């Protein structure tokens, strides 16, 4: 836990997620001001003009899943994706580099 | 000749393939020339005894989509000699796919290839959809990775 | 086990996790650290049921089966404005589009 | 010597693992 960051969808939903989990996304990692970048002038918030909340919520679930199950010996469940969101989720994942 | 190939050890080794994934699993044997040969598939939750040989090479894929899977949490499985008559376990599981690759999986499963370009998505994704998982690309990557070390 | 949650109020959604053996009050303390409101200014809900500070999350039905990383359980959150608690309000996420014909 | 490929024993049966 500890440090959290805020990710805002195109329709204005605010998702507050653990910084460590958000770093799963290379794009978010590149837009946050962590230790290397500028820790004094903190950047803890990212706005996504083209990802809606029904997609960005699923992205955040993927962050949780990735951190929980990477380098785990315990049996791994499938990450589920409803057909009607897959295209947008593909675009978001591509844009977010995760 | 290829780095990744079975060797004709002729030393028997009993193995158990155990499918701890939710996919139907295709066991793929790399023959003595390093070419993939398929073996009968395994439903989820099923185990099966195989008579293999020390130093033979195996990989495991989704039987329908050819997505790569893990065996004993890695990509390649190589039997050793049995100890105490105990079979050697090859436990097959789902990797943590990137979100992008998982989405590509789902889209591929719902769209025929000749229709990928009819999808209203960012253009670079078309090639991504068309670059299907397959054993030969993985074997190239794993070969270079074996050289590196 | 760890349980994975979405704590939702209006258009705010907190992704976080906690132990089945931890209490509702302890979860309010997590919320306090994130949103800077003390527990006595918070109510937590499972669906429309108000959660008592002394209950474990496990007892309340947040378990390894219902509250998974890839499919977290929702906890409703209502704040106290002044001397009065607001009613629980969670705004829905956006609506997914129809599947294109080539995906049908 | 002759090549020996993997084979599934005729008396093998599948089980739950």
């Amino acid at each position: 836990g500890g440090m959290y960051v805020k990710l805002i969808s195109s329709d204005g939903h605010e998702f507050i997620v653990k910084r460590e989990h958000a770093l799963t996304s290379g794009t978010i990692k590149a837009m946050l001001s962590g230790p290397g970048q500028f820790a004094e002038n903190e950047t803890n918030e990212v706005n996504f003009r083209e990802i809606p909340s029904h997609v960005l919520s699923k992205v955040c679930m993927y962050f949780t899943y990735k951190v929980r199950y990477t380098n785990s010996s315990t049996e791994i469940p499938e990450f589920p994706i409803a057909p009607e969101i897959a295209l947008e989720l593909l675009m978001a994942a591509n844009f977010l580099d995760c | 000749r290829p780095v990744l190939r079975s060797v004709n050890s002729r030393e028997p080794s009993q193995v158990i393939f155990c499918n701890r994934s939710p996919r139907v699993v295709l066991p793929v044997w790399l023959n003595f020339d390093g070419e993939p040969q398929p073996y009968p598939t395994l439903p989820p939750g099923t185990g099966r005894r195989i008579h293999s040989y020390r130093g033979h090479l195996w990989l495991f894929r989704d039987a329908g989509t050819h997505d790569g899977l893990l065996v004993n949490q890695t990509e390649l499985f190589v039997p050793s000699l049995n100890v105490d008559g105990q079979p050697i376990f090859a436990n097959i599981t789902l990797p943590v796919y990137t979100l992008k690759e998982r989405c590509l999986q789902v889209v591929r499963s719902l769209v025929k290839p000749e229709n990928y370009r009819r999808l209203d998505i960012v253009r670079s994704l078309y090639e991504d959809l068309e670059d299907h998982p397959n054993v030969q690309k993985d074997l190239e990557r794993l070969t270079q990775e074996r050289i590196a070390h | 086990m760890d349980v994975f949650l979405m704590i939702r109020r209006h258009k705010t959604t907190i992704f976080t996790d906690a132990k089945e053996s931890s209490t509702v009050f302890e979860l309010k303390r997590i919320v306090e650290g994130i949103l800077k409101r003390p527990p006595d200014e918070q109510r937590l809900y499972k669906d429309d049921q108000l959660l008592d500070d002394g209950k474990t999350l496990g007892e309340c039905g947040f378990t390894s089966q219902t509250a998974r990383p890839q499919a977290p359980a929702t906890v409703g959150l209502a704040f106290r404005a002044d001397d009065t608690f607001e009613a629980l309000c969670i705004e829905p996420f956006s609506s997914p589009p129809e599947l294109p014909d080539v995906m049908k | 010597l002759e090549t020996l490929a993997p084979y599934i024993p005729m008396d093998g049966e599948d089980f739950q693992c």
